[PDB]
C-alpha cells in the first residue's frame, strides 16, 4: 500500500495516434506525462488553483476496517466455517 | 526419595499389559478396573481435577503438559455447545508403540478413563481417534465399548450416576500428522489432516467448533487409577514435577525390546540392561540413544550413562522426554543413514500446509541424502543448522520442531563423523 | 504415484460404483455418530468403506461419497488424495506394506524386503501379474518393539525373518489365512528371555483405594 499513501496531480489524456514510419505513439500533449506529488490534498488543490488549472477531486478511498477471527473458520453453528483448509 | 527404578507390580497401573490375562470386562473388573465408578462420578469435576492436579501428572503425548491445569481449562459453565473429550490414538511416532498396547489389551480401563475425563471436564461424549492401522486393535477396542455399554457403564445413565456419556471411536486413514491435536480434530471433522493455528485452543475451539479436549491414551487410561489410588499415590514415584509411572518402549539395537511400565525417573542405563536384556554387544557397543522417539536428539553414550529418563533430566540433557520410546543404535549403525531416513520420514508425514515445514524438511532431507554418501562440503554443515533454525518454532504445529530436532541432535553430537564421511567422499572421487 | 485424475477407460465417473444395502446401513451408524449439521465429519469413515467393498477407490466412489454425505466433490478429492490408505488405483488382492523407518531398519527390514522382492518377483510399487500382490513401503507402523513387520491389509506380521514371511507369502498363496501376530517366540510385546514385569497375580478390585471415596 506504499503507493496509496500521496496525493496525485495529473491531467487528462489527450490523443496519442500512431507514427507512420515505425508505429510509434504519437503525441502533441506536453502535458502528458506530469504526474505531482503532493502530501496532503489541500496542498494539490492550491497548487492547482495558484497555476489556472481547473480540477476534479477524488477523495481518499481507505479500505474500512474488517473484522478477523481464525476461529470463526471452525465454527458450531454458523455459516462461517471453512470447508476445507 | 533419591533413587528411582525398580517398579513393584503391585504398583502398576497397567496390569494385563503383555495380553496374558482377559483383555474383557470380566477379567477387567477382576483386575480393579469398573470398581467405585459411580462414586468418582458423583464426587464431582472439581474433586476429580483436584486428584489430577494433586498427582502432578503431565501429558503422556509426548510434551508433558500438566494434565489437570490441561483438563481444568473445560471446567466452566455450557454456552449452548456441547463439550468433547477426545482420546489421542493415533500413535504414529516411531519408536512409540505403547498406546497400542493399551487399546489392544487394557481397553476397559481407557473407556472408564474416557469417562472419568469426561465427567472432569464435563463432556457430553469420548472420540477415541484410533489410527487406522491399529484395524485389529480398533475392532477389539469397539468389543469392550460394546460390553461397556451393555453392562450399563456408559451411555445413558452411565455407572447408574445419572451422567450420560458416549463413547465413540473413529479410525484414521494414515497420516502421521492427523496425531496433531487440531490435525486431530481436522481430521475427525472429514476434512484434510491440517492443523489449526492456536489460538484457538481446542477449550474455547476444539471439534465442530465446540470446547474440547485432546488427549492421549495414557494420560487418559491412567486418570481411574489415580482418582482410586489417589494423588499422592501417583505422585509418590518419580521426581517432582515429574510424577508417575510411563510406560517405555525399548527398541532398536538391544537384545529383547520390548514396551514395559516403569517408574518415572528411572535411569536409562538401568531400565535397558534390566528389561531390554541390554545392548546387542554390550554396553560398549552403545553409539546413540534417540530417548523419547523420532521427535527428540539423540544422545551419544557419554550422555545415556547417567541420565534420568523423566522431563527435565532430559531437558538437561539437551533432549526431551517425549513418548519415552528409547531407540538404540549400537556402533555398527550408519548414523548419518539412520538420521537420513528418519527426516524422509518427516517429509513423507508433514501435511504441507505452512512454508518452512512443506519447503524446508524435503530440502533438509535431500541435504540428508547427500550426507549419506558424503556428497557435500563441511559449510553445507551450519547451513542445515540454521535451516533447521528456520523452521524451529516457525511452523505452525511441531512437526516441524519435530523435524528440525533430529537434525541438530545428529549434527551437534556427530559433526567429526559427517565432515570424515564428506572428506572420504572427496578423496575418492575427486 | 500422481494427484491429479485422468479420465481412462477404468477409472471414469462412467465407472459403475453403488453400495450394497448392508453398507448402506453402516453409512447410515456411521452418520449417526456426529452431531446434526457436521454430516461432513463421516467422509473418512465412508469413504474408507468405499474402499473396503472395493479394494481401491475409483473416481466414482468419492463421487458417490459426495453425494450421499451432501458433500462437495472436492472436498472428497482431497481427503482421497491426503490420506495414505485410500487406494487410487486398484491394488492387489493382498497388499503387503513393509515398515521401513529407523527402528525396524536398525533392526534389518531390508532383508524382508528383499526376500518379498525375491519371492513375489517384484520391487517396490509394483504388483504381480496374477494380481494377487502390491508390494509398497510405509512409514512407522506403531509396531516398534516388534520390529521388522509387515502389514497385510489389516494384520501386523511381526518379529520377521525372511524364512517367516516367506512362509506367510507362501499360506497367502497357498489360499489359507495366516495367524495375525510375532512370529518369534513371545507373544505380543514381552521380553523374549522371559517377563521381566508383571509376573505377580494382578491385585483385583478395591486395591489401595483411597478412603472416602
Ligand atoms: N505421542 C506421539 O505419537 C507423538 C508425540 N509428539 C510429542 O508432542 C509434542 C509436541 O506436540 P504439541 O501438542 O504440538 O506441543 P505442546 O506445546 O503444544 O502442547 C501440549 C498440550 O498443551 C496444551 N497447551 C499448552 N499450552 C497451552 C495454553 N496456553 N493454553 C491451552 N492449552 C495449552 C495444548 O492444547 C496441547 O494439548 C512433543 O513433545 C513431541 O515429542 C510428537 C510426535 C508424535
Ligand atoms: C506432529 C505431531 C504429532 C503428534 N502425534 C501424537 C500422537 O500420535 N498421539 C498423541 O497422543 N499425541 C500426539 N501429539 C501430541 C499432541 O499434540 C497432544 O499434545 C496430545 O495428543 C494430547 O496432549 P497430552 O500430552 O496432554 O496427552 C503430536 C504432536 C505433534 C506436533
Ligand atoms: S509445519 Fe508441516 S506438519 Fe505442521 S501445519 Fe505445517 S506442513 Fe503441516
Ligand atoms: S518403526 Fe516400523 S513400526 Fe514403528
Amino acid at each position: 500500500v506504499n503507493n496509496t499513501k500521496k496525493w496525485k496531480m495529473e491531467f487528462d489524456t489527450r490523443e496519442r495516434w500512431e507514427n507512420p514510419l515505425m508505429g510509434w505513439a504519437s503525441t502533441a500533449d506536453p502535458l502528458s506525462n506530469l504526474v505531482l506529488t503532493f502530501s496532503t490534498k489541500e496542498d494539490a488543490i492550491a497548487f492547482a488553483e495558484k497555476n489556472g488549472w481547473s480540477y476534479d477531486v477524488e477523495e481518499r478511498k481507505v479500505p474500512k476496517p474488517k473484522s478477523k477471527s481464525y476461529g470463526a473458520n471452525f465454527s458450531w453453528n454458523k455459516r462461517t466455517r471453512v470447508s476445507t483448509k | 526419595k533419591t533413587s528411582f527404578g525398580s517398579l513393584k507390580d503391585e504398583d502398576r497401573i497397567f496390569t494385563n499389559l503383555y495380553g496374558r490375562h482377559d483383555w474383557r470386562l470380566k477379567g477387567a473388573q477382576s483386575r480393579g478396573d469398573w470398581y467405585k465408578t459411580k462414586e468418582i462420578l458423583l464426587k464431582g469435576p472439581d474433586w476429580i481435577l483436584g486428584e489430577v492436579k494433586t498427582s502432578g501428572l503431565r501429558g503422556r503425548g509426548g510434551a508433558g503438559f500438566p494434565t489437570g491445569l490441561k483438563w481444568s481449562f473445560m471446567n466452566k459453565p455450557s454456552d449452548g455447545r456441547p463439550k468433547y473429550l477426545v482420546v489421542n490414538a493415533d500413535e504414529g511416532e516411531p519408536g512409540t508403540c505403547k498406546d497400542r498396547e493399551i487399546i489392544r489389551h487394557d481397553p476397559h480401563k481407557l473407556v472408564e478413563g474416557c469417562l472419568v475425563g469426561g465427567r472432569a471436564m464435563g463432556a457430553r461424549a469420548a472420540y477415541i481417534y484410533i489410527r487406522g492401522e491399529f484395524y485389529n486393535e480398533a475392532s477389539n477396542l469397539q468389543v469392550a465399548i460394546r460390553e461397556a455399554y451393555e453392562a450399563g457403564l456408559i451411555g445413558k445413565n452411565a455407572c447408574g450416576s445419572g451422567y450420560d456419556f458416549d463413547v465413540f471411536v473413529v479410525r484414521g486413514a494414515g497420516a502421521y500428522i492427523c496425531g496433531e491435536e487440531t490435525a486431530l480434530i481436522e481430521s475427525i471433522e472429514g476434512k484434510q489432516g491440517k492443523p489449526r493455528l492456536k489460538p484457538p485452543f481446542p477449550a474455547d475451539v476444539g471439534v465442530f467448533g465446540c470446547p474440547t479436549t485432546v488427549a492421549n491414551v495414557e494420560t487418559v487410561a491412567v486418570s481411574p487409577t489415580i482418582c482410586r489410588r489417589g494423588g499422592a499415590w501417583f505422585a509418590s514415584f518419580g521426581r517432582e514435577r515429574n510424577s508417575g509411572t510411563k510406560l517405555f518402549n525399548i527398541s532398536g539395537h538391544v537384545n529383547n525390546p520390548c514396551t514395559v511400565e516403569e517408574e518415572m525417573s528411572v535411569p536409562l542405563k538401568e531400565l535397558i540392561e534390566k528389561h531390554a536384556g541390554g545392548v546387542t554387544g554390550g554396553w560398549d557397543n552403545l553409539l546413540a540413544v534417540i530417548p523419547g522417539g523420532s521427535s527428540t536428539p539423540l544422545i551419544p553414550k557419554s550422555v545415556c550413562e547417567t541420565v534420568l529418563m523423566d522431563f527435565d533430566a532430559l531437558i538437561q540433557a539437551q533432549t526431551g522426554l517425549g513418548t519415552a520410546a528409547v531407540i538404540v543404535m549400537d556402533r555398527s549403525t550408519d548414523i548419518v543413514k539412520a538420521i537420513a531416513r528418519l527426516i524422509e520420514f518427516y517429509k513423507h508425514e508433514s501435511c504441507g500446509q505452512c512454508t518452512p515445514c512443506r519447503e524446508g524438511v524435503d530440502w533438509m532431507n535431500k541435504v540428508m541424502a547427500r550426507f549419506v554418501r558424503g556428497d557435500a562440503r563441511p559449510a553445507e554443515i551450519d547451513s542445515l543448522w540454521e535451516i533447521s533454525k528456520q523452521i524451529e518454532g516457525h511452523t505452525i504445529c511441531a512437526l516441524g520442531d519435530g523435524a528440525a530436532w533430529p537434525v541438530q541432535g545428529l549434527i551437534r553430537h556427530f559433526r567429526p563423523e559427517l565432515e570424515e564421511r564428506m572428506q572420504r567422499f572427496a578423496q575418492q572421487h575427486q | 504415484a500422481l494427484f491429479v485424475h485422468r479420465d481412462t477407460p477404468k477409472n471414469n465417473p462412467e465407472t459403475p460404483f453403488d453400495f450394497t444395502p448392508e453398507n448402506y446401513k453402516r453409512i447410515e451408524a456411521i452418520v449417526k455418530n456426529y452431531p446434526e449439521g457436521h454430516k461432513a465429519a463421516a467422509v473418512l469413515p465412508v469413504l474408507d468403506l468405499a474402499q473396503r467393498q472395493n479394494g481401491w477407490l475409483p473416481i466414482s466412489a468419492m463421487n458417490k461419497v459426495a453425494e450421499i454425505l451432501q458433500v462437495p466433490p472436492m472436498r472428497v478429492y482431497e481427503v482421497a488424495t491426503f490420506y495414505t490408505m485410500y487406494n487410487r488405483k486398484p491394488v492387489g488382492k493382498y497388499h503387503i506394506q513393509v515398515c521401513t523407518t529407523t527402528p525396524c531398519m536398525l533392526r534389518n527390514s531390508d532383508s524382508i524386503l528383499e526376500a518379498i522382492q525375491k519371492k513375489l518377483g517384484i520391487k517396490v510399487g509394483e504388483t504381480t501379474p496374477d494380481k494377487l500382490f502390491t508390494l509398497i513401503e510405509v512409514e512407522c507402523l506403531g509396531a516398534c518393539v516388534n520390529a521388522p513387520m509387515v502389514q497385510i491389509n489389516d494384520n501386523y506380521y511381526e518379529d520377521l525373518t525372511p524364512k517367516d514371511i516367506e512362509e506367510i507369502i507362501d499360506e497367502l498363496k497357498a489360499g489359507k489365512i495366516p495367524k495375525p501376530g510375532p512370529r518369534s517366540g513371545r507373544f505380543s510385546c514381552e521380553p523374549a528371555g522371559g517377563l521381566t514385569s508383571l509376573t505377580e497375580p494382578p491385585k483385583g478390585p478395591g486395591f489401595g483405594v483411597q478412603a472416602g471415596l
